[PDB]
RNA sequence: CGUACACGGUGGAUGCCCUGGCAGUCAAGGCGAUGAAGGACGUGCUAAUCUGCGAUAAGCGUCGGUAAGGUGAUAUGAACCGUUUAACCGGCGAUUUCCGAAUGGGGAACCCCGAUCAUUAUCCAAAUGAGGCGAACCGGGGGAACUGAAACAUCUAAGUACCCCGAGGAAAAGAAAUCAACCGAGAUUCCCCCAGUAGCGGCGAGCGAACGGGGAGCAGCCCGAGCCUAAUCAGUGUGUGUGUUGUGGAAGCGUCUGGAAAGGCGCGCGAUACAGGGUGACAGCCCCGUACACAAUGCACAUGCUGUAGCUCGAUGAGUAGGGCGGGCCGUGGUACCUGUCUGAAUAUGGGGGGACCAUCCUCCAAGGCUAAAUACUCUGACUGACCGAUAGUGAACCAGUA
RNA sequence: GCCUGCGAAGGUGUGCUGUGAGGCAUGCUGGAGGUAUCAGAAGUGCGAAUGCUGACAUAAGUAACGAUAAAGCGGGUGAAAAGCCCGCUCGCCGGAAGACCAAGGGUUCCUGUCCAACGUUAAUCGGGGCAGGGUGAGUCGACCCUAAGGCGAGGCCGAAA
């Protein structure tokens, strides 16, 4: 699954190929990555999407499906971060299987 | 303070402590005459605090 | 203003979904005057509800598990805690104001004390019991009517509804003065059958066994003395088979549509593990979970063991058997059982019974007592269901037994 | 044994076929699944119980507001004022619409800010909505006791609340 101790790549986006690590996640599947943010009004660096209104959700709102972190098949992706204190996840993590 | 702490001290420490903090069971109540340095974190720790070393007292 | 349609509204059906019900199944099963169940009223920085607690108030302590996230449902603002490893999960311990079956007395929660009955009694309540609650089941008593008989006083519904008293997790029964196809069976209940037969009945309508057989479960023993010690009693040690949580746990693949697939299409896989749910749209191979594994508790039913402790001899219970009068009840017939009044035996060189009475066979012996085991319900935990789907289904999937 | 987001079931309109009960197709929409064959199935196919429940039309924009029958003329404020406020004038009530209280109701009292909801019109008004404030006694009342009467305990009656 996804954490929030992780680093995502963007591969579609317009925010392609940017990197950086996982705010937060939510309830509704979207991940929010330290990096895709954008420029509100009185020039604020807060993530948010781009459409008119009054108040609305911050994050850039970004899709599990369009982002890499360990896929077990040949990408271009590359290096991604990823607990230690849990010992077996530390076996996973040597396995270039798993983590 | 802890109930490892308490349960060290001695019976005297115990009826100093529930005194120094009845002592100090004193200070606060201030904000409703309008004070500021009044914290919320021991407020209602301190009536904690001495309760705890009330029920060690009955252990002994 | 007639009629059809179009756009918009009203309205809410329908289609789909559903954190709910309904039903079945397995497991498990009492609480309290060490004052419970229930209720009242507090308690989170703000919280009006619900839930959790209860004035150390949705919390405190210990051990174990677990884990970095956490501070109940509401994802708010403020803000706190956590590595001196919390939250959360399991067990246990400490504490636990006042009122409250509380019983000192009164009382719509407020004020002062062991009230009442009863046993023992150092008669001092001094030492104890009862006085409550709980789904149904169980035992001992009291005991209808409408209705059916297409009227109705027997009968039938009833020995039911309801009422009184009481035990347990189980009760009641029970070791035979029985049964009676027999040179035989042989403690008692329960299930099936025997019978809808025998029997009862304005013999009208209806009512209705048992012996035996096939099974489940099997255990027999105690009341005067003699004697001596392994029944019994008292006490001690103290289980095998477990309860919850966490650990050993594989797995986005490709193309197309789309904001996103748990789509279409193509391919592969799990299986002593072919339930279900979650994850942005129908993923058993995404996550939990299902078979599985391990550790914390409760129960530990039993067994072992110490001191007691065998065994032996004789007898065996009268206002009873039985008879008469008046009733209840039963399938009970002059041949069921029981209650009330009266009368009243013998005694094992005796007596009772084998569905009639009295003399002659067979069987068995009352008028004293105890006794394990074999099914019930369903609050609670879990699972399942070709059940229903929110004018359906429990009245309650939304504050509901609330408005 | 097939169809489907190069889009289904359902719904609306329409074409075709069957003696029919219906099947089937097209367009729009929907936009998630839905069928045919043979076979079994269901609490199976419905306009007509002064039927049950919810909704709705015509009726009607029709009926009704009446002994304390009093408002009127100017002015103020306001985006609006015939019934909010000021002055004057004109009246009602007097055992009474006056004053003080029991029971009961219960904060409805006062102030400030408003009004979407309440006020059989409107409202810048309110006993309306929201947020605060207010009821500081030894001699007031409760608290205490007692009358008709009632209850509990002992006594006596199949049994007993």
């Amino acid at each position: 699954k996804i954490r929030r101790d992780d680093e995502v790549i963007v591969l579609t986006g317009k925010d392609k190929g940017k990197r950086g690590k996982v705010k937060n996640v939510l309830s509704s599947g979207k991940v929010i990555v330290e990096g895709i943010n954008l420029v509100k009004k009185h020039q604020k660096p807060v993530p948010a999407l781009n459409q008119p209104g009054g108040i609305v959700e911050k994050e850039a709102a970004i899709q599990v499906s369009n982002v890499a972190i360990f896929n077990a098949a040949t990408g271009k992706a590359d290096r991604v971060g990823f607990r230690f204190e849990d010992g077996k996840k530390v076996r996973f993590f040597k396995s270039n299987s798993e983590t | 303070m802890k109930a490892k702490e308490l349960r060290e001290k001695s019976v005297e420490e115990l009826n100093t402590e529930l005194l120094n903090l009845l002592r100090e069971q004193f200070n606060l109540r201030m904000q409703a005459a309008s004070g500021q340095l009044q914290q919320s974190h021991l407020l209602k720790q301190v009536r904690r605090d001495v309760a705890r070393v009330k029920t060690l007292l009955n252990e002994k």
